[PDB]
């Protein structure tokens, strides 16, 4: 119940910081 | 795969059908990710019996037809007339000649309706099936276990691949090896 | 045994012997040998370039030295590297590259000689601006003359580094000979020597552009940005339901909204921020 | 590129155990084994999701010159 | 998989008429092995061959690799299969016929192991140099 819900929204943060991480290079290397 | 584990031959078979751009001879490779969508209701070590068990599908049926193979022949064979004159009231004054013709010497020409319907709404979702039995993978969870006959199932059924029957009470029967 | 999808590698010093040659004789279409190493089936790879005396018949077979052949190569075993010749080229100013017909008189002789003798075709004068004209052929023969050319295979990178050019494909190319493939060897202990050698400048840096010539800037930018103030009013508090975005497609003008806005404020931000904070680091620094 | 593949082969699932060839493989300047390194990130984290795998992964994903 | 034999064979007719003189035919012999895969039906194998005598030089490295494909899983019969389209008794001047007929007993008895390693392991013992040591 429980702790599979606190371990999902662990690895969910988790993975939306890597795609938040992805669209700052992206707009980075648009500029050039 | 089954039980939550992968397949060691369907990952690597995969992975060199990637590699399609540098050998056109790697694509043979993927006939390993070829994993069946059957049952199998093997209860002996040799003995598959003949087992009828059925459907749970929600409003309807569907699954390999394959049937279509017409050329599509196809006609022009016509030009529609368009010639919009005196035209639209010398039709009009033909189909009164017609009214004295047909309806007073003989017209009794009748058909009837709802045959073609009638065969649809009563039909099978509960398709009974021998021991190799395809089945797609959406559908290992809204099948049936084998209970309305003698030979009833004893492994938890829920997915596809091999099980074993509960041959049940004694006259043990049905071979089939072709 | 035929011909797949091959790879020419060329060195980094063979492009640089083929734009300058070229750049040295831009009218009268310059001529030269290419000098390299046969690695396998069908990878070929050019280290070496070396030119030709100007011959006044032109690109064609009698164009070749060879008393200036054999005495060059002569050199070049006792020094540096001794390898066999893999081909030829020259430069065609009038347009990109096709072979002509003199050009593929003196193919024959060379493939009869070599395996391949891969052609080699460079506009020096339509080069310019960032990317070069080359590109490297191979005639074909008769045999397969009713049937298709180019017998290429299993693989996949064909359809990449050209497609033929109709100012190509109108003459030779296709039933004639075909295109290659041409990739870079790109090397290090070159690489960073050429890029951080070539443009460098140490105390540029820190240098001041004045005051003088830098208060007369800023002075001038914020005098039309005031009117581009009053220009970024207009549109504000006109702000009429004139379908606001038809309304803005009929007053078009190349203008104010949001890109002849922040753009220069942008360039009066990083003026004043490289002015002082070079300013404020050279008091630091100095005692 | 037959050693590409075959090096990414032979490891498959350790989840941490190949971590020194995934960092050696990728350093190099071999275009070739750089994406013979991204073979093997692959095969040795089959399923997981790893977020040390999925932030180096997308990292040279686009950040690298060589498109292959 | 032999007795839920329903393929189609019209759709590979439909698709074989458009196909033209391009390297295509390695396409469609690839698509039918798919198609056909542990099936052990030789259709195109038997009806026509001189479409399928008109490509060469990898397409019958293709082709033969492709008769495996279909006799994915044929244990016993794929040995004496092969046995009739021998790595020497087709033609001793191809090697594109023996390089994938080796490859084509590789793709039978994949995690299998038995004497077919030891018997692909002699004629690596002995064996050409191109594209024999390939699908050996
Ligand atoms: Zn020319």
């Amino acid at each position: 119940d429980l702790y599979s819900r606190y371990k999902k929204l662990q690895q969910e943060l988790e993975f939306l910081e890597v795609q938040e991480e992805y669209i700052k290079d992206e707009q980075k290397n648009l500029k050039k | 795969s089954r039980t939550g584990h992968t397949h060691m031959p369907s990952v690597v078979g995969v992975l060199v059908f990637t590699q399609f751009w540098f050998w056109f001879p790697l694509s043979h490779f993927l006939s390993l990710a070829y994993t069946p969508t059957c049952v199998i209701g093997l209860n002996k070590d040799l003995k598959m019996p003949k087992v009828q068990y059925k459907s749970n599908c929600k409003p309807s049926t569907f699954a390999y037809p394959a049937p279509l193979e017409v050329p599509k022949e196809k006609e022009k064979e016509k030009v529609s007339t368009a010639v919009l004159s005196i035209t639209a009231k010398a039709k009009k004054k033909e189909k009164e000649k017609e009214k004295k013709e047909e309806e007073k010497m003989e017209v009794d020409e009748a058909e009837k309706k709802e045959e073609k319907e009638k065969k649809k709404e009563p039909e099978p979702n509960f398709q009974l099936l021998d021991n190799p039995a395809r089945v797609m993978p959406a559908q290992l969870k809204v099948l049936t276990m084998p209970e309305t006959c003698r030979y009833q199932p004893f492994k938890p059924l829920s997915i596809g691949g091999i099980i074993i029957l509960k041959d049940t009470s004694e006259d043990i029967e049905e071979l089939v090896e072709p | 045994a035929v011909d797949t999808a091959e790879q020419v590698y060329i060195s980094s010093l063979a492009l640089l012997k083929m734009l300058k040659h070229g750049r040295a004789g831009v009218p009268m279409e310059v001529m030269g040998l290419m000098l390299g190493e046969f690695v396998d089936d069908y990878t070929v790879r050019v280290i070496d370039v070396f030119a030709m005396p100007q011959s006044g018949t032109g690109v064609s077979v009698e164009a070749v030295d060879p008393v200036f052949q054999a005495k060059m190569l002569d050199m070049l075993k006792q020094t540096g590297r001794p390898e066999m010749v893999v081909g030829w080229y020259h430069s065609h100013p009038g347009f990109g590259c096709w072979l002509s017909g003199v050009d593929i008189n003196t193919q024959q002789s060379f493939e009869a000689l070599s395996e391949r003798a891969v052609a080699v075709v460079v506009d020096p004068i339509q080069s310019v601006k960032g990317k070069v004209v080359i590109d490297a052929f191979r005639l074909i023969n008769a045999n397969m003359m009713v049937l298709g050319h180019e017998p290429r295979q299993t693989t996949s990178n064909l359809g990449h580094l050209n497609k033929p050019s109709i100012q190509a494909l109108i003459h030779g190319l296709n039933r004639h000979y075909y295109s290659i493939t041409i990739n870079y060897r790109k090397n290090e202990l070159e690489q960073k020597m050429l890029l951080n050698l070539h443009k460098k400048s140490w105390m540029e840096g820190l240098t001041l552009q004045d005051y003088s010539e830098h208060c007369k800037h800023n002075e001038s930018v914020v005098k039309e940005m005031l009117e581009l103030a009053k220009n970024y009013n207009k549109a504000v508090e006109e702000e009429d339901k004139m379908t606001p975005e038809q309304l803005a497609i009929k007053n078009v003008g190349k203008q104010d909204p949001k890109r002849h806005l922040e753009e220069h404020v942008d360039v009066l931000m990083t003026s004043n921020i490289v002015q002082c904070l070079a300013a404020m680091l050279d008091t630091v620094v100095f005692k | 590129r037959g050693l590409a593949v075959g090096i990414a082969l032979v490891m498959y699932g350790r989840m941490e155990e190949a971590d020194a060839l995934i960092e050696s493989l990728c350093r190099d300047k071999d275009p070739i084994l750089r994406r013979s390194g991204m073979y093997t990130v692959a095969m040795a984290y089959c399923g997981s999701g790893n977020n040390k795998a999925i932030r180096r992964l997308l990292h040279v994903a686009v950040s690298d010159v060589n498109d292959d | 998989l032999i007795r839920n034999n329903n393929t189609d064979l019209m759709i590979l007719k439909n698709t074989k008429d458009a196909v033209r003189n391009s390297v295509c035919h390695t396409a469609t012999v690839i698509a039918n092995s798919f198609m056909h895969c542990g099936t052990t039906s030789d259709q195109f194998l038997r009806d026509n061959l001189e479409w399928l005598a008109r490509a060469t030089n990898w397409a019958k490295f293709t082709a033969t690799a492709s008769l495996g494909v279909i006799h994915k899983g044929h244990e016993k019969e794929a040995l004496q299969l092969m046995a009739t389209y021998l790595p020497k008794d087709t033609s001793p001047g191809s090697a594109y016929q023996e390089g994938g007929g080796l490859y084509a007993l590789g793709l039978i008895h994949a995690n299998h192991g038995g004497d077919i390693i030891d018997y692909l392991l002699n004629q690596l013992k002995n064996a050409s140099n191109d594209i024999v040591r390939h699908g050996g």
